[PDB]
């Protein structure tokens, strides 16, 4: 009568409390360091890949958000057509191509 | 062919027996030909020896280091152009190569 409300309705962090065995799924919380050995079938000379001869960077109207609210344009000049990733070395900002 | 302007713009470089740097001639040249090119420095050493050669275009190639920093003259059907770097300590620490 008096149990009070159970550990799935108060455990912080959006912990799904499930049983069987008694665990915490999906519990966001911290970071975890994480090293990868990554093959080397996977990768390839630089003189593959496209190297690109100079870029140009112009952003749009943007917003900070959660959502990919911001928009920018790369005018680049190279010498092959090729498959670049692009990143974003910055810790406040992701992309959503990669 | 005797090439017209050329110029060296270096990408990441490291310095290990492997051939860890890599580097991009942008030449400006007057016929279709097979220069070659090579370094005039006793810490630098380039992998390919002949190269095609176009009227106008660049040339993506790769050297091996000994120096902390690539501070190297690389010539091209005679022109000679001084590739200035900085190239970081290598990630291992063994190769199985001299």
């Amino acid at each position: 009568n008096n149990s009070g409300r159970p550990l799935q309705e108060t455990a912080p962090f959006g912990c799904k409390i499930e049983v069987e065995p008694l665990r915490a799924s999906n519990c966001a919380y911290g970071h975890i360091p994480i090293s990868i050995d990554i093959p080397d079938a996977a990768f390839v000379r630089s003189s593959e890949s496209p190297t690109i001869l100079e870029v140009s960077c112009t952003v749009a109207d943007c917003i900070y958000s959660a959502d990919f609210g911001g928009s920018l344009t790369l005018q680049y000049k190279a010498d092959r057509e090729g498959h670049c990733p692009v990143h974003s070395h910055s810790t406040t900002a992701v992309l959503k191509e990669a | 062919p005797t090439i017209l302007e050329v110029s060296c713009t270096v990408a990441d470089c490291i310095y290990s027996a492997d051939f860890g740097g890599s580097l991009t001639l942008q030449y400006k040249a007057d016929r279709e030909g097979h220069c070659p090119v090579h370094s005039h420095s006793t810490t630098a050493v380039l992998k390919e020896a002949t190269t095609h050669v176009t009227a106008v275009g660049s040339i993506t190639l790769h050297f091996s280091t000994s120096s902390p920093q690539a501070n190297f003259i690389v010539s091209l059907c005679g022109k000679k152009t001084t590739c200035n770097a900085e190239c970081k300590p290598p990630a291992d620490h063994i190769i199985g190569e001299p």
